[PDB]
């Protein structure tokens, strides 16, 4: 293992062949699940870009966060996407929170502490357990074909998921950088392999 | 699967504005909305969509001449194309959003607007 | 009985169905009263909904909240309505008290604490006591007749309601938090059926 | 009940202005009003209403040509469109804002706008 | 007598009949005085609309508080006005502070305790001892013929007025809430009679 | 008193623009002006006034047409109607402000604009 | 003597008469100074103003402080002038120190204690002993020949100058109010003659 | 001295537009320009003027129609007017800003905008 | 040596010809480096400017730091720029800290504190040792033709620079003004000649 | 090196759009990309430009007529000018930054528009 602790991810340059692949230990599917992270880039404004690729054998979407430019953040699972708007976008550092649950179907995202309304998205599914989670690139199949042009440029860090929905409580805590235990993925016990142009570099939020 | 519908197209010359429109076999609450246009030879270009909330995108080329519309209500899209010209002329394409690499797309309709 | 102390009611899709009914204890027909609330939704931009519902078999609308997009509140008793506008919406939860007095006809709105000018409002009426509440569904009959394009998507919570004018002071403190003993609808000793798809969550707001 | 008694309309052609205007029995301080047409075949249209405020809402599609004014004073609404086309012509309807659900209409006055 | 102390009167609909109307011992005509008080209502925006009516048998407008939409408060002494402008307008209660001084003819108003610069207005002047105050209606005659579209609906209360000029430390102590001993009209101390529908209400602001 | 006088007006057709003006015999420097028409039938309604501040004030109707200006060196007020039309024609009013109730008037001056 | 703490002159109406003459016991020319003054008015946003006119026989323009509607403040130095934009204008009491040397030719400007980036004028100048320093009137002429259109009505106070330019350090002390020593003028012992409608009144800025 | 050179006059007609300029012999960093006009009859009247930092003014009359220039590398300014009319027609003065009482003039030069 | 503590270098006029010469005793050539400086001018909204330009005889642009109107800073080094836009400009001094690195060819630029995104520039490369310093003129040639319209006008102090990246904590504390180490340029222990019109005077910023 | 190639030039009459083009054989995801034009007589001066961002920047002149477009995917910039006019007529070069002394010229291309 490795702590990543003040430390995070760097992709300078657009690419289609750097990446990052995140390895778990998880061995049964999942039913709920929360996910948090810390990123920080600029194409906002310009082209819209994946964040975190969670990809199985039979679906390159089976988890997706995704941002399009003048919509906003696209979160997608099964291959269903639910969009959260936003009118204008701010040039810093962003940390994010989002949970799922498959026995009722809500949505939960937070965005730096503040909730967004819930939603209802593909109610009764469930996740498949082996899978393959990337950082930097979009997957349209399983560990491959990637596209130029859904590349993320900029800083990335603070990789977090659990396997089941966390209370306001628990994020306002996470937000807050007090102690946590994930389960599913530590970021301060993280496995990881590197790909093409990726260095490792002291963060830049505080 | 969404059976989507369009219709509103046909023989036109420049100067005119037709309002075409799209219906589909389910609830529209939530999906976005967008048309495509594709030349003789060249592929198939966006030309505007609407948002489930409301915001509007429109192509720089036909901006401020198009506008889209919604209504939840019975589940159909609109988009009326002001002062149409020659060159604007092509086959005119549904759109239904679905996950970012895939998306629905109409059987299309020809719209050829002449001098 | 039921305490739903820091819980909240949500309906995360647009439905006919879906609907929560309370019940009081009320015997006596009011001359006056107060209802005080919180929500959480964001389809003020796009279409007018409903908020609490208070019907009478011989008024579907005896007493009515309703959200009008591009105008704003509107405060309806005995089938007449009356208007708080508002410029422009934001979007986080919003806390409301308003209060209506037969004696004299005076109507009081607050927002946040922050109170509205005062106005008159069907001076001289009685409301009757046997009635039918419902959250979720505008009433156009007696518990029936709801309308999908009237419905609310999101939460709510924190319902309550007396049965006279409250001071300042005491508006004040309810927007604090501090301790209250509502007497026709109490959130802490309430009593509920549930039709459709509504769940019970965690509130969001602080 | 609310007498509303409104005028101002006949035959007209396109490229015309008409300000036609309305008037009730009772003050209008805090009731809204608004206009409706309905064209023949559909239903019944909103076209631009004001709030007591003074706030103003319009149709989409008459956006920028119609205008609508209130007066306190003798309790009377007024509409003004400019710029009237035959598509235009339609039966219009007075409105008098009550509880959501319900609300007063008007006998409605015919404007025909030929060419 | 009676105290007003956290209560303040209530004009709740658009009427030409409604008034309240205030005594004063004084018996000495006036060469300095000032007034101030404390109001709210949303009339702003739509039509102007007069605040505090002292009018004398030789004048009906003695001294006037305007308020004229789109030009801002018109300060009338003698039948002559003076204009403060206000570029835009906010929602929210509003306590002014006015004051006059024959000896020199300077004039000074006051809003939320910030100053506005200072101007000359009707020097050498005397205003008459024996005249009639009105809060509601404006005046056109000593005591009658008003007219309803310069009526007042909202809330007022707060009433003040020495007969000498207060220095900006005693601006600032009223404003704070400190301790004060008005001379000719006192809030704690005042009397009045009403006439229409006027009503009698705990103060919303602050 | 104020001995208010006005000028620039007489016979125009539609489509010009006249620029009238009024003078007084005291500083203009706090009152503020503007001017009233009254139509053939109708009372005297406002049209446009500026404050001492700067701040302008335009009727409705001629709203985006006429434009007001004032000068304290000569004490000396000016408004410029564009696109003069037909129905605009009416008698013209000066004005002096005073206290609310009370205003000052000019003697006014015909300005008929035909075809 | 005479000590005008928390006192200031205002000048109510606009006129070509009304004018503050001050005296200093300068004897020695000056090769470099600063000025330090307090002053508040509307007139801004209308026309062009003076506010401190220090002439010199052989020049009307010795020294020379002005504002220029929508180009900002003018300092003007042996008849030449350099310019300080403001793209809008505030409507409040405004504080403002400048500083010449003749040794390099370097200028200071402070407004409410925000310094403005320095520029160069007129280097290896020397400024006339014998002097008449105004208020109100702007002079073409040794004491005489004022133009009403570039006359000041508002308050002005609190007016100082020494003779040598001041450190950062003592400008933001005199902002902040603390004990300094005047040299040329001293607004706690100040002489001064008046001429037509001017008042001393307690200052409204704190 | 400040030599100030202006150029670009003559004789046009109404509709037209014309770019004159003016040069100075000296440094232009810190001066602003302007122009001054003078009609047949009436006295010099400001135009226009930009200051160095880059902010403009502009006269009323001509709002919307002329615009300034300047340029530190040669030291010269330009003013250009579109939709030349013959009431625009008049003797027009440069400017060169000094002491708020003083101001340097130039020559000026005619422009008359006949039909 | 000398110590600049609280001064700073003060360019009044628009020149060809003045500016200041600095001197290192660096003898090995660079493989990595930091830069921080404080500076204040307002020719921002008019024309581009340099900065800070190092230049050596094989290149007259080895490092240089530069503003472009409408465009933002350009940080260029090897004859190559990168940018770093910024849609609007505000007028007050201002603080920076760019840092790169040859190793990995990233680049971090600090305005105010805030960090600006990461970008990638000339990997590889090395930076020769000995070089030409110069504040006030850009260089087209080994400390020689200057254009005036690429000259600076305005304020410059507190320039530093070590030959090794810089964590950000490290950053911050040189923003606080805490103590530090400069091991190339340092501003306690300068070096420096001066040619044409330059002054120093004590610094205008906190 | 940077291989530049630019495109859509020739002879066109007054009132007319053209949409020349320019393609690079290097990625232009970062560098800015602009456009010089030369009248007979005088030097290159600049018409417009846009930023990597997609800021854009635009000559007075031509303010509000022109327009610049860009594609990272095929690495190629776009410039659409409308209403031509005779005077607009001269010699195009193309533009590619590079250190603020430096920067990349094209062959240019020569837009002759006639009356």
């Amino acid at each position: 293992q490795t702590d990543m602790s003040r430390k995070a991810f760097v992709f300078p340059k657009e690419s289609d062949t750097s990446y990052v692949s995140l390895k778990a230990p998880l061995t049964k599917p999942l039913k709920a699940f929360t996910v948090c992270l810390h990123f920080y880039t600029e194409l906002s404004s310009t082209r819209g870009y994946s964040i975190f690729s969670y990809a199985t054998k039979r679906q390159d979407n089976e988890i997706l966060i995704f941002w399009s430019k003048d919509i906003g953040y696209s979160f997608t699972v099964g291959g269903s996407e639910i969009l959260f708007e936003v009118p204008e976008v701010t040039v810093a550092p962003v940390h994010i929170c989002t949970s799922w649950e498959s026995a009722s179907g809500i949505v939960e995202f937070w965005v730096d502490g503040k909730p967004r309304v819930r939603k209802s998205l593909k109610k009764g599914y469930t996740v498949g357990a082996e899978a393959s989670i990337i950082l930097g690139q979009e997957q349209d199949s399983f560990g491959g074909n990637f596209e130029g042009s859904q590349s993320l440029v900029g800083d990335i860090g603070n990789v977090n998921m659990w396997d089941f929905v966390l209370s306001p409580d628990e994020i306002n805590t996470i937000y807050l950088g007090g102690p946590f235990s994930p389960n599913v993925l530590n970021w301060r016990a993280l496995k990881y392999e590197v790909q093409g142009e990726v260095f490792t570099k002291p963060q830049l939020w505080p | 699967e969404v059976q989507l519908v369009e219709s509103g197209g046909g023989l036109v010359q420049a100067g005119e504005s037709l309002r075409l429109s799209c219906a589909a076999s389910t609830s529209i609450f939530d999906r976005l909305m967008g048309w495509y246009r594709q030349a003789p030879g060249k592929q198939r270009e966006l030309a505007a969509f609407i948002t489930p909330s409301g915001r509007t995108t429109y192509a720089d080329s036909v901006k401020g001449r198009f506008t889209i519309s919604r209504d939840n209500s019975v589940n159909t899209v609109y988009l009326q194309m002001d002062s149409l010209k020659p060159e604007d002329t092509a086959i005119y394409f549904c759109y239904y959003r679905l996950n970012p690499d895939q998306n629905y797309w109409g059987q299309g309709t020809q719209v050829t607007v002449s001098s």
